């Protein structure tokens, strides 16, 4: 609300331009973009606190920024190279707030060498065991999606059509499917618990649904395949009475 | 040591 | 013990001129090179045993800008009135033929920030060893300023400091003599 | 060049009271020399002087965050810069040089001293006067150092000692000159 | 030899309505008076405020966290007394100088809060694909905190860590973790490894 930045997420080819944008409707004076990496936390690659002026940051190098009025501030990388996939979080202040910053969503990019490496995630539900049931009267089913690149998915269970929390224990991270590779395609998997009798009802309703993010439009795209775009896949099934 | 900057308010 | 520390700016338009120091008990700790974006010790110890970020004074005096835009137009245009400066001129040390000294003109009670400063040795300049500091703050809001030229008294010698100000008529000339 | 001129200025003043056991704050505004909105550590809040300064002062105490930092600035800010520079400012101490010579009356000049609070004396066969004895006051150099220069009426008789005596912080005994016939 | 914000390293991980504490120390040289932060990021959102410091000596506290702003041992330690399923996200330890642009922030502490076990019923089960039914998962679940998931065996047999519970989940809250292959000469007891196993 305060802090916006655009694209949350994008996947370009080495070589090409990628822009992110932000923008902040509390006339702040200070304007930032932050990289964010795993083991070494969030350094700043440019800053600004007044407009058509920018300073540089920690880590400028690869990156260009612009600030053309008080409310945007954009970050330009003319040759996007494999070491630039991050987090990206852009952030603002001004004195009257006492600088304390304000980020924004965080746009998360990927940059791949082929950007046919790409594939969206292929998803299937497991239904529970006998056995389960029988020991501890719970019915504990799995979802699974396989062989998606990048990383980058959020899955989620319906039940009814209604989102679904209580129960829900998804992994931590996705694996690795090639762990020996720069280019392996990822599996994610989570569980959904309930009752026994809640699954032994036929009438409920249980649905798998993972949200990919992958190409855009205006991507040149020349594959026998479809074009990976952000999607979404599910996987339903129904309980069943014995 | 290092000296702090306080900083001047903005009006409107 | 009683102790005073001043964080001092001023912002004058339409010259786009900003000034920024601290003051300890009527002397400059420091100032902002505006230019340069440096700090600059009145004395060079200090800068063994402190530090300042500059970007700090930059930004308060981009705030003081836009703040004196808006309030230019609460004034309804109302502009500063010139008051001239007082000028004085002493040495540090009393004097003795071909013994080291200094010239000390003091510029004091003017604003707004802005004068022309000129050493004259018998009607002629001169600007061997010179130096000067940047505008300081008054209790009562004004300015004064130093400048300093070191020299070897004479008996031959004359000076003057010669000032110039929008609120003076004519440049205002200090004279000295020895003796 | 007769164009009107438009002055801005921001004095953030710290003030101290036996060392920094009281300290008093201020956040002051200033259009061309006329303060009109500032804040008072001792207040808590922004006040305008002048109804020029109304507006700032309603519009900023409506910034909590603005007001937490100004209410917090004894001591991250006063407390803080006093100690920053405590070596070099408030323990800061350059001997005096003393001189006298004759300027009818008698000069005592004290040079290049810091801090300012200083004591001249004149004696006249070791009693201190009182008649005759003007002082230009404290004179600052603008370079961390003052100087004083203390004259004395006096008709000079012959056997005469004349003693000029400066007391000064820097000093664990007063610096004397004498001056005879 | 400059400005470092010193955190906890990598992912801690604890049990509902536990103890938490979260290292953080500081040292600089070009800041003049730090105020102290801590930031959170939830999965899928971005950076937000938890908690902030100004003046050495206080604390600040919400969500039932708390943090003491200590300029003696210049720590501003993040704790909470009972640890809740939403307050599984990365937590960011900085500090800033109020009057420039300066910020230093620390590498970042993942906290995984996972469900509390007094009476656990460790087992394995096998779940069938509601396709076809030739694919098959195992399923390692209901074990105790304490309990760490081996992770290896073949390259061709994948294994996930201990499962995060949902942030906002209320009710069946379970430790478990899944494995699965396509060798289709190997079953679930050889997978992973008193427990039970049919
Ligand atoms: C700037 O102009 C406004 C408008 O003329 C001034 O406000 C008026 O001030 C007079 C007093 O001199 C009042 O009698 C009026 O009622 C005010 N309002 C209006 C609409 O006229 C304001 O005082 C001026 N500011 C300065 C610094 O002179
Ligand atoms: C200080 O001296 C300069 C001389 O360079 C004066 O400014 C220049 O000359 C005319 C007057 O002779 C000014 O009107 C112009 O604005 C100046 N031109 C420049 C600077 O390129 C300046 O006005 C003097 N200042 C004062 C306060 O007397
Ligand atoms: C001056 O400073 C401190 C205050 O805590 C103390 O040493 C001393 O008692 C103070 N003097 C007075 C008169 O309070």
């Amino acid at each position: 609300a305060a802090v916006t930045q655009s694209p949350r997420s994008k996947v370009a080819v080495t070589g090409g331009k990628v822009t992110l944008s932000c923008h902040q409707t509390n006339n702040h004076d200070y304007m930032y973009w932050y990289r964010q990496d795993t083991g070494h936390g969030l350094r700043l690659i440019h800053y600004s606190y007044v407009a058509d002026s920018t300073e540089k940051g920690d880590i400028p190098d690869g990156y260009k920024a612009s600030r053309p009025s008080q409310e945007n501030f954009s970050l330009i990388l003319e040759l996007a190279s494999l070491s630039q996939t991050a987090v990206y979080f852009c952030a603002s202040s001004a004195v009257n707030s006492g600088n304390t910053l304000y980020f924004g969503e965080g746009s998360r990019l990927i940059v791949v060498e082929d950007l046919n490496k790409v594939f969206p995630p292929e998803v299937a539900v497991f239904e529970p065991s006998e056995a389960e049931i029988s020991h501890t009267q719970k019915a504990t089913l799995v979802c699974l999606a396989t062989g998606f690149f990048p990383d980058h998915v959020e899955l989620s269970w319906w039940v009814n059509g209604k989102e679904v929390h209580s129960g829900v224990c998804t992994d931590p991270q996705p694996l690795k499917e090639q762990p020996a590779l720069n280019d392996s395609r990822y599996a994610l998997s989570s569980r959904l618990r309930v009752s026994a009798t809640f699954w032994q009802n036929p009438r409920n309703h249980f649905r798998c649904q993972v949200q990919f993010y992958g190409l855009s439009e205006n991507d040149e795209w020349t594959q026998d395949r479809a074009k990976p775009v952000t999607q979404i896949v599910s996987a339903e099934a129904w309980g069943r009475a014995d | 040591g290092v000296y702090a900057t306080r900083s001047s308010a903005v009006r409107l | 013990e009683e102790h005073v520390i001043i964080q001092a700016e001023f912002y004058l338009n339409p010259d786009q001129s900003g000034e920024f120091m601290f003051d300890f008990d009527g002397d400059e700790i420091f100032h902002v090179d505006m230019a340069k974006k440096e700090t600059v010790w009145r004395l060079e110890e200090f800068g063994r045993f402190a530090s300042f970020e500059a970007q700090g004074a930059l930004a308060n005096i981009a705030v003081d800008k836009a703040n004196l835009e808006i309030m230019t137009k609460r004034s309804n245009y109302t502009p500063i009135t010139n008051v001239p400066p007082e000028v004085t001129v002493l040495t540090n040390s009393p004097v003795e033929l071909r013994e080291p000294n200094v010239l000390i003109c003091f510029i004091d009670k003017f604003t707004p920030p802005v004068v022309n400063v000129t050493w004259l040795r018998n009607g002629k300049p001169v600007t061997t060893g010179v130096s000067e500091t940047v505008f300081l703050p008054r209790e009562d809001h004004l300015f004064r300023k130093f400048h300093y030229l070191p020299f070897l008294p004479s008996t031959e010698d004359v000076y003057d400091c010669r000032v110039e100000h929008w609120g003076l008529d004519e440049p205002l000339l200090k004279h000295w003599e020895f003796d | 060049d007769t164009r009107p001129r438009f002055l801005e200025q921001v004095k953030h003043e710290c003030h101290f009271f036996n060392g920094t056991e009281r300290v008093r704050f201020l956040d002051r505004y200033f259009y061309h020399q006329e303060e009109y909105v500032r804040f008072d550590s001792d207040v808590g809040e922004y006040r305008a002087v002048t109804e020029l300064g109304r507006p700032d002062a309603e519009y900023w105490n409506s910034q909590k965050d603005l007001l937490e930092q100004k209410r917090a600035a004894v001591d991250t800010y006063c407390r803080h810069n006093y100690g920053v520079g405590e070596s070099f400012t408030v323990q800061r101490r350059v001997y005096p040089e003393v001189t006298v010579y004759p300027a009818n009356l008698l000069v005592c000049s004290v040079n290049g001293f810091y801090p300012g609070s200083i004591e001249v004396r004149w004696f006249r066969n070791g009693q201190e006067e009182k008649t005759g004895v003007v002082s230009t006051g404290l004179i600052q150099n603008g370079d961390w150092t003052f100087q004083t220069l203390v004259m004395l009426e006096t008709v000079p008789r012959s056997g005469e000692v004349y003693t000029c005596q400066v007391e000064h912080p820097s000093l664990t005994s007063p610096l004397t000159v004498e001056w005879r016939a | 030899m400059g400005d470092s914000v010193t955190q906890t390293e990598g992912q801690v991980t604890v049990s509902e309505s536990k103890s938490l504490i979260i290292n953080c120390t500081y040292s600089t040289t070009s800041i003049a008076y730090p105020n102290l932060f801590w930031y959170v990021r939830y999965p899928g959102e971005g950076l937000q405020l938890l908690l902030k410091v100004i003046t050495a000596g206080q604390k600040g506290s919400s969500r039932g966290f708390e943090a003491t702003y200590n300029k003696e041992t210049t720590s501003f330690h993040l704790q909470k007394a009972s640890v809740q399923e939403s307050d599984s996200a990365v937590y960011y330890c900085a500090l800033g100088d109020t009057g420039n642009y300066k910020y230093v922030f620390g590498a970042g502490t993942r906290l995984k809060v996972i469900a509390h076990i007094q009476n656990p019923d460790p087992a394995v089960y096998q779940l069938r694909d509601s396709k076809s039914s030739d694919k098959s998962v195992c399923l390692f679940t209901d074990f105790d905190s304490q309990t760490n998931v081996s992770q290896s065996k073949d390259s061709d047999v994948y294994i996930t860590d201990k499962c995060v519970l949902d942030m906002r989940s209320m009710d069946f809250k379970s430790n478990s973790a899944v494995a699965w292959s396509n060798k289709s000469d190997f079953a679930c007891a050889n997978a992973f490894n008193d427990t039970f196993f049919p």
